[PDB]
């Protein structure tokens, strides 16, 4: 069959321009008389239509949208791609690139949707701190030890524990909004306390949108 | 200024035929054509019924779609409820030469067992106080019901500024877990003898400390 | 409630918890296929719309 | 078994223990007014005619 599949950046800065490309695999882009769309939905809202294009320049787009969406198709390669100017904060929703045949039909095909989540101009790496376990960190025959995810931006940060070699007992917490702007959070892992100071536990936090992988060794405190 | 009017939250119990309406407001439905999707959470749409009494090959019988020029407003009948039939409902329409979807429908179904908060506590980092910071981490795991207050104190002082918590969240052992972070200046970390994390949970409180070693 | 034999005079109230035959079963008068009691439960919730 | 919800199909077995509802109202499948256990013990003795 055909298969559709975005690219492009999942960040966008207030003001800027937005470049999200949606390329074409197991056909073709001006064979059949098929057109293209773009369609947008925000968590936690209704779909939202974009525009609609042909594979010639014939195009249409939403009046609530209207001279902000250019989208352009270049049948060399084999896909479209729409350009958004004056984005916004309130523009942060999930772009599906909608391969339809009827205009006034369906969109058979949907690819999948990235999220794009327009960030606030403050995008920023993260601060990684290991979390000693200690006597009083403990309760029972098992321990507890992590690492702190604080002062990054934007969303979201994957944690991985030795690689991800360990997964029992590792809990990702979601993030919550800081009293200045930044997010924080945490991962951790519940071991025995037998294996505190004869395993190594090391925390791979990567930031993707700041290009950021820190990795931090979690040790048993040392009183000073 | 064409809008489809589609219910917000309805809600009936897996087994009976339910009714989901949609609404054009200026434009007649009997006009264009009127399509219906059905979307995962987390997932892409999918074209549930099409051209308002037919269906696409793959759905069940049951997705059965009928259009009411009269009171402007397009239903979906759909029968036997399920269990993967929990999702969005959207409408779609045309107007002239301009996409116009639905407001949106989803389905609610309206299961965990009770557990013990287990609390651990950390002293911030050496590491973090040579960067001018200072974090104190409270955590709450593998407690039921997801319902916890916390409360950090100093040296027997209640604080509230730089309080930062977390929504209790499922865990993988069907469980809720819970975080709570103190963000404090170094100076102030050292300045109180003790600093402690109170969690209070169906009554019971369990209580841990941490002292600057 | 759902179900009633037949129409009931305005201003009169209603308490009976006996058998209502949907068809026709007399099933002791107390229960059985095709003879219920009208009365129903509500689905109330407060996160409904 | 006393009780049942529907006719039932000639050559099959009943198994079901789910409170069946002398009334339209559910509750939540437990022994409460307007529903009533299907199940019933025999009341079999050697000393009868």
């Amino acid at each position: 069959q055909v298969q559709l599949q975005e690219s492009g950046p999942g960040l966008v800065k207030p003001s800027e321009t937005l470049s999200l490309t949606c390329t074409v695999s197991g056909g073709s882009v001006s064979s059949g008389g098929y057109f293209w769309s773009w369609i947008r939905q925000p968590p936690g809202k209704g779909l939202e239509w974009i525009g609609c294009i042909y594979y010639s320049g014939s195009t249409n787009y939403n009046p609530s949208l209207k001279s902000r969406v250019t989208i352009s198709v270049d049948t060399s390669k084999d896909q479209f791609s729409l350009k958004l100017s004056s984005v916004t904060a309130a523009d942060t929703a999930v772009y599906y690139c909608a391969r339809q045949l009827w205009l006034r039909g369906r969109f058979d095909y949907w690819g999948q949707g990235t999220l794009v989540t327009v960030s606030s101009a403050s995008t920023k790496g993260p601060s990684v701190f290991p979390l000693a376990p200690s006597s009083k960190s403990t309760s029972g025959g098992t321990a507890a030890l992590g690492c702190l995810v604080k002062d990054y931006f934007p969303e979201p940060v994957t944690v991985s524990w030795n690689s991800g070699a360990l997964t029992s007992g590792v809990h990702t917490f979601p993030a919550v909004l800081q009293s200045s702007g930044l997010y924080s959070l945490s991962s951790v892992v519940t071991v025995p306390s037998s294996s505190l100071g004869t395993q190594t536990y090391i925390c791979n936090v990567n930031h993707k949108p700041s290009n950021t992988k820190v990795d931090k060794k979690v040790e048993p405190k040392s009183c000073d | 200024n064409f809008m489809l009017t589609q219910p917000h939250s309805v809600s009936e119990s897996p087994g009976k035929t339910v009714t989901i309406s949609c609404t054009g407001s200026s434009g007649s439905i009997a006009s264009n054509y009127v399509q219906w999707y059905q979307q995962r959470p987390g997932s892409a749409p999918t074209t549930v019924i099409y051209e308002d009494n037919q269906r696409p090959s793959g759905v069940p019988d049951r997705f059965s779609g009928s259009i009411d020029s009269s009171s402007n407003s397009a239903s979906l009948t759909i029968s036997g409820l399920k269990t993967e039939d929990e999702a969005d409902y959207y409408c779609q329409s045309y107007d002239s030469s301009n996409v116009v979807f639905g407001g949106g429908t989803k389905l609610t179904v309206l299961g965990q067992p009770k557990a013990a908060p287990s609390v651990t506590l950390f002293p911030p980092s050496s590491e973090e106080l040579q960067a001018n910071k200072a974090t104190l981490v409270c955590l709450i795991s593998d407690f039921y019901p997801g319902a916890v207050t916390v409360a950090w104190k100093a040296d027997s002082s209640p604080v509230k500024a730089g309080v930062e918590t977390t929504t209790p969240s499922k865990q993988s052992n069907n469980k809720y877990a819970a975080s709570s972070y103190l963000s404090l200046t170094p100076e102030q970390w050292k300045s109180h003898r003790s600093y402690s994390c109170q969690v209070t949970h169906e009554g019971s409180t369990v209580e841990k400390t941490v002292a600057p070693t | 409630r759902l179900f009633r034999k037949s129409n009931l005079k305005p201003f009169e109230r209603d308490i009976s918890t006996e058998i209502y035959q949907a068809g026709s079963t007399p099933c002791n008068g107390v229960e059985g296929f095709n003879c219920y009691f009208p009365l129903q439960s509500y689905g109330f919730q407060p996160t409904n719309g």
